[PDB]
């Protein structure tokens, strides 16, 4: 029942600076080895920093002199703060405990750092409406958003069997757009309602779009 | 610096069958001080083997590692459909620790057909000076299709974006949309949409279409 739980990550400027941290459990992250690993989008893995038991650090030649890694032992928690973010920066962050100075055996979940000086634009959404011309097919359009994640649930998460969402895709606006879709018994549509819920944690969105047929 | 070259870079193999792939070392990995890791998409990654060949808790017993010197293998006995991933190899034997740079396993199904749907741009859209017509093929294998969009019967070019699900777990299928983005006056100029989608699952390409305002 070790965990280790990320938060922190999003949209931060170039050359800002951006703290992540990773809460431990069913470990003590001070008698620990333990370090973070990022993967830029479509990329290999990649040891940014690692933080021995006995308090050496290390790093990357990349982020040398830019980034800390430190750890709260209060708070059983690791800590990544970074500087002079670049583009190249941008990718999935993981912590992870490691097992001495050998391999890692424990992850969290990741976290996505976008550096980017554009700005966050929360998603309109659209109902795709299921009709004769879609067993029935139905989804949501969520579109022009920025940065990267939207989470689409449907029903709030009581509709899973069925469902595809889509990878987002950069329009040449510069913003993205998803579609969620969801396929569902036709005798439903009558009956049933189904709505999808779009949150975008970036800018603070939360819509929910009822989808019915026209 | 030790540099570990994985092989196949790429895999696509039937549940059931035997999957080997290959860790080679640019020079002698100590002791057996080799990790290998499964990256499922999305998802952080899991430790699979440490020390080679030592299965990590937890692990299905269909996970195996041997090797030594400068030649890993890790080996999936049988496959199972769930098993597609990016599977990464590690080495501790000298620093800096190093990765490869992965191999993606993707798992084979017999052919199926896509399901075909067409979703007219929704009041909603229309009302703010876009229109997004989109066509879904659903649940379909192998990956590759074609999705060719006509207006009044005039091939369109440039204007539509597709986006492919990742690998369902339990079929193994794909499903994928195509957007075809206009202004609105452009939509409301013309009458017939229509998605034409060619797949081997299919014995003749076919046509979706939907008239405006219907």
């Amino acid at each position: 029942q070790v965990q280790l739980v990320e938060s922190g990550g999003g949209l931060i400027q170039p050359g800002g600076s951006l703290r992540l941290s990773c809460a431990a459990s069913g470990f003590i992250v001070s008698s620990n080895y333990m370090s973070w690993v990022r993967q830029a989008p479509g990329k290999g893995l990649e040891w940014v920093s690692v933080i021995y038991s006995g308090g050496s650090t290390f790093y990357a030649d990349s982020v040398k002199g830019r980034f800390t890694i430190s750890r709260d032992n209060s708070k059983n928690t690791l800590y990544l703060q970074m500087n002079s973010l670049r583009a190249e920066d941008t990718a999935v962050y993981y912590c992870a405990r490691d097992y001495g100075d050998y391999y890692f055996d424990y992850w969290g979940q990741g976290t996505l750092v976008t550096v980017s000086s554009a700005s966050t634009k929360g998603p309109s959404v659209f109902p795709l409406a299921p009709s004769s011309k879609s067993t029935a097919a139905l989804g949501c359009l969520v579109k022009d958003y920025f940065p990267e994640p939207v989470t689409v649930s449907w029903n709030s998460g009581a509709l899973t069997s069925g469902v595809h969402t889509f990878p987002a895709v950069l329009q040449s606006s510069g913003l993205y757009s998803l579609s969620s879709v969801v396929t569902v018994p036709s005798s439903s549509l009558g009956t049933q309602t189904y709505i999808c819920n779009v949150n975008h944690k970036p800018s603070n969105t939360k819509v929910d779009k009822r989808v019915e047929p026209k | 610096e030790i540099v570990l070259t994985q092989s196949p870079g790429t895999l696509s193999l039937s549940p059931g069958e035997r999957a080997t792939l290959s860790c080679r070392a640019s020079q002698s990995v100590s002791s057996s001080y080799l990790a290998w890791y499964q990256q499922k998409p999305g998802q952080a990654p899991r430790l699979l083997i440490y020390g080679a060949s030592s299965r990590a808790t937890g692990i299905p017993d269909r996970f195996s590692g041997s090797g030594s010197g400068t030649d890993f293998t890790l080996t999936i006995s049988r496959l199972e459909p769930e098993d597609f991933a990016v599977y990464y190899c590690q080495q501790y034997g000298s620093s800096p620790r190093t990765f490869g740079q992965g191999t993606k396993v993707e798992i084979k199904r017999t052919v199926a057909a896509p399901s075909v749907f067409i979703f007219p741009p929704s009041d909603e859209q229309l009302k703010s000076g876009t229109a997004s017509v989109v066509c879904l093929l659903n649940n379909f294998y192998p990956r590759e299709a074609k999705v060719q969009w006509k207006v009044d019967n005039a091939l369109q070019s440039g204007n539509s974006q597709e986006s492919v699900t990742e690998q369902d777990s339990k079929d193994s299928t794909y499903s994928l949309s195509s957007t075809l983005t206009l202004s609105k006056a452009d939509y409301e100029k013309h009458k017939v949409y229509a998605c034409e989608v060619t797949h081997q699952g299919l014995s003749s390409p076919v046509t979706k279409s939907f008239n405006r305002g219907e």
